[PDB]
RNA sequence: GUGUAAGUGCACAAGGGAGCUUGACUGCGAGACGGACAUGUCGAGCAGGGACGAAAGUCGGGACUAGUGAUCCGGCACCUCU
RNA sequence: CUACAACUUGGUAUUGGUGCUCGAUACGGUUUGUGUAGGAUAGGUGGGAGACUGUGAAGCUCACACGCCAGUGUGGGUGGAGUCGUUGUUGAAAUACCACUCUGAUCGUAUUGGGCCUCUAACCUCGGACCGUAUAUCCGGUUCAGGGACAGUGCCUGGUGGGU
RNA sequence: CCGGUGCUGGAAGGUUAAGAGGACCCGUUAACUCCCUUUGGGGGUGAAGCGGAGAAUUUAAGCCCCAGUAAACGGCGGUGGUA
RNA sequence: ACAGGCGUAGUCGAUGGACAACGGGUUGAUAUUCCCGUACCCGUGUAUGUGCGUCCAUGAUGAAUCAGCGGUACUAACCAUCCAAAACCACCGUGACCGCACCUUUCGGGGUGUGGCGUUGGUGGGGCUGCAUGGGACCUUCGUUGGUAGUAGUCAAGCGAUGG
RNA sequence: UUUGAAGAAUGAGCCUGCGAGUCAGGGACAUGUCGCGAGGUUAACCCGGGUGGGGUAGCCGCAGCGAAAGCGAGUCUGAAUAGGGCGUAUCCACACAAGAGUGUGUGGUGUAGUGGUGUGUUCUGGACCCGAAGCGGAGUGAUCUACCCAUGGCCAGGGUGAAGCGCGGGUAAGACCGCGUGGAGGCCCGAACCCACUUAGGUUGAAGACUGAGGGGAUGAGCUGUGGGUAGGGGUGAAAGGCCAA
RNA sequence: GAGCCCGGUACGUGAAAACCCGACGUCUGUCUUGAUGGUGUUCCCGAGUAGCAGCGGGCCCGUGGAAUCUGCUGUGAAUCUG
RNA sequence: GUCAACCGAGCGUUGAUCCGAGGAUGUCCGAAUGGGGAAACCCGGCACGAGUGAUGUCGUGUCACCAGGCGCUGAAUAUAUAGGCGUCUGGGGGGAACGCGGGGAAGUGAAACAUCUCAGUACCCGUAGGAAGAGAAAACAAAAUGUGAUUCCGUGAGUAGUGGCGAGCGAAAGCGGAGGAUGGCUAAACCGUAUGCAUGUGAUACCGGGUAGGGGUUGUGUGUGCGGGGUUGUGGGACCUAUCUU
């Protein structure tokens, strides 16, 4: 399996590495991780594999953190970009969990786990204005104030 | 057999052997097996009745691939 | 006595002995026997190329009859067949 | 007699990581070429007129060892300019520098493999707990715990086989 | 009574499938060297490649082999002479 | 392979469980079934009245605090223990090692007891830094009570499980 | 049908009716007949109210020998015209050679097959007719009988008198002994009931496996009822190769 | 035993409604913003497939020298000098 | 109506009886479908309506199962899913043969028999249709300058061949014919697109050059769904780039 590491290991290298290993170890252990990707293709690879190495550095957190963004969980209001139907009062699609996270980036700095985000909670598809709430910690989560930009 | 999903790699039946013959079959199985998977878009783990040769086809071409194909067939995964 | 059972024959020797020696060949075969059929038996004579012999002539295994097994399927050498 | 079920053996796909050990393959410096003339195991071989030394050498005792035990090269260290140039003998010359590199024994590097000690992430759990579930010793899903690349299944293969 | 057959055990050996290997050869031919009448036909070497049947070697169980086992199937003899 | 094989919820299934009637008379033929008489078990209406509680509120409970007495006890840090960081002195068969007289083919190699730094090495006790332990408290504080706050709320006609 | 049957070898009660070499197919071979004649004939199909017209793709003949290349009234083998094999419709007339059996070269006479149909035999198909035991596939069947499950009921009557318990003797205490109670038992005699040992009868039966007189068990490994389950190479079997709708 | 009795035939007639054939006009699209040819090189021409090996089926073909077509496993390629 | 008469009572020129096409009603069982069930017989729910002094009763409808679409929720558990609730459309079974794909015997013949044959027949399964399936060359052929989708019929051919070279099986090419549609539609390179998982030259790039505001037609990636372009064999096509430019 020619696969692009993205992470280092024992034996194989380091990130960013080009290796031909044995298919069930990059079928089984890295790949259904996001710690490697397939190599197909030179530019497809090459940006899959710079972004996902970006995203792992970036992704990363601690209890300590976890109770930091507990208290920065408050910020301003994050707005969402919209393309909808203002006729009724519907929205035509539902918007992703990578859309708030990049409000987030591009207002507030965070950029969090799509996983977490309890979007159910949000309700979106009635147009209005959706609270949010996330999985921080164990114990702790913290809430978003929020709106959304009229159709 | 539950019959595999993704191919529809089915049975056959041989018959004959060397030694003078005697005719008799012996159906061909495939080699299904019972790997799991994960499917990230739905956050879901996912079971399926799949040969050796249906694992490559996955890992050269994906998984929602595959699940699209079979959504084709109908077949109630 | 005849290599080996028995018979028919063998002294005119097919018995015994000595010298050369490979016909223990190739290509054929008139006419005949015996014959359910397939098998089986002899066969003069012609040609090349030889043996022996001075020559005539004899030699296509053994004095004769037994000593072995069809067809199919494969194997080896050679062919100016495909 | 021939054959089949069932059982069983091994190879292979599922099916992987590190460690050790035992093989041969190739990139690599290496041990090592007893024919008399005679320092004489004369590495055969193509340029070929100095020979590497001094970015520290003879003869050397000793760390070493083979051994065709006459002999062979190797290193702590003195030594501080020593054997040597066709040394001359020859099918053939140095064993001077340089080198295509073979009959060799050793050993680094990609490997190709196996066996063994293990980790877990595939896989298995008629092990547990919770949910669907109000009822469910079913089934499924999450999780804990455990086993574990073994087992199970598929395909090829050998064997026993009046069980049929 | 453990020889015969069977069951259990243990491999020092010998035979031992499939698979991994692929030496050596045989087909084909890019390219040459002679033969000949001439309007190139017939001979030899014949690179790599593609193919053919392929050995050497490494191969487990089993079988042969070594012991045990009969409230396991099973088996248990004769002649002669002397008071 | 397909046909189909099993099977949980559940649903059917008495040969059993629970559940309210006995005697006499009658026709040409039925009879605990109709008739005569006396009884019983479900439900259903109308009305009668004895006690009824919701509204009134009649009695009877708790929340839980601001907090006070003493005490788990991040704990600032305290009462007792050893071992070994660097380690202190005494001594003992010392890898190379500096080296008394001699065995030893007549000698280049095979050694010994005392002798000296080193102390790859060995035993003993004491100023000893790191160590955690049980005991008593301080922060947090958890245990015992005065106001309170059984005040606003709360239980009290009934039927009451498809649950125990 | 038998060497041989009036045959005491088989078959037939009698009558009447029914009941066994057939058809397909350009099939094969042989032979009659008809058309054509070195030629013969079409198939599918198209057109046709009909049995008729067309349709040249094909087949059979017209030259064979040889494994084959290949050659050709010759060819194959073989070194060979040197013999032979096969073939050259057959006869006829003249020659030359031998009479080892006749051959060889000329001349003329000139070759007859094919398509319909009929008959006989024949090939493939059930192939003159009737007749098995038994093989395979798919289903029906446990209301009889074999066994098991779930739930109820039945076993008159009379005897024997285990364990235990009590009293008494005995004991140092026991063990032990006697009297009583208790009333167990794959216990006993005997009806119902379940079986079926002997024997007689029946034996074109009252009966497609019974009756009469006797007999075994008869509180148990019981008999039976209602409902249910196991199904064919399979079930079930206190096992006989027994039972699974006479 | 019927041409001339009857029923009916040869022949010609007949459908308010439903059904089927086409026929039309609706309705629906669809090309119209276009084409013929030129010219030198990169890119594409249907992937777990075709191919090869191992067991097998069926093809005139019974594993045979045995193509083509194929079923299960295992391995597994290129895009037109393919 | 009739076997099938008898009796009684009636209707009909105002057009009966009779015939044809469409409608209505259409008890109960049956795929059977509210639940259940020994088939045609037992019990119910819900909305409405009729009815009783109230209950009982009665009538009209509707309520199964799965597959898919849409809608609400998203349990363990975070994303979120399986699942649950409502609605909409389908399927469900029967049939005489004919078809396609799959499975798939045996008696028979071989004078035995296993390979073979009987036969890939009978039978079984899954699905159809009025017909089915196949079908446009990754084909045949032999140097002929050929053919040109497929299928079904005639011949080739009982041949070449295959085969315990035994019984027996057995083509195709080619040729003549029926019918003709020598038929059409797509994917990919390439663009324009909505997007969706990612990131950030955060800029000299997104476009027809150029005169240029921005400061991103997201800057660059990558698959997804839509729309163009493209459908070939003597190769074609998309980029490119001239020419006439209906």
């Amino acid at each position: 399996m020619k696969l692009i590491l993205t992470a280092e290991v024992e034996h194989l290298g380091a990130a960013g590495d080009t290796v031909e290993v044995k298919d069930g170890y990059g079928r089984n252990y890295l790949l259904p991780r996001g710690l490697a990707i397939v190599a197909s293709r030179g530019a497809e690879r090459q940006a899959e594999e710079i972004r996902r190495a970006r995203e792992s550095k970036v992704i990363r957190d601690i209890e300590h953190a976890n109770e930091l963004k507990t208290a920065l969980e408050g910020l301003g209001d994050v707005t969402l970009s919209v393309n909808a139907a203002g006729d009724t009062g519907k929205l035509f699609g539902s918007v992703t969990a990578a859309d708030v996270v990049n409000a987030i980036k591009k207002a507030g700095g965070p950029n969090l786990d799509k996983r977490t985000v309890q979007l159910a909670k949000a309700h979106i598809k009635s147009v209005g204005t959706h609270p949010v709430t996330v999985k921080l910690h164990t114990g702790v989560e913290a809430k978003v104030s929020l709106n959304v930009v009229a159709q | 057999s539950a019959h595999c999903q993704v191919t529809g790699r089915g049975p056959g039946f041989g018959n004959s052997v060397s030694h003078s013959h005697r005719r008799t079959p012996r159906r061909w199985d495939p080699n299904i097996q019972n790997k799991t998977y994960y499917l990230p878009s739905e956050g879901r783990r996912i079971r399926l009745r799949v040969s050796a040769k249906g694992i490559k086809v996955i890992d050269r071409d994906g998984i929602e691939a595959v699940v699209a194909r079979m959504r084709a067939r109908g077949e109630k995964y």
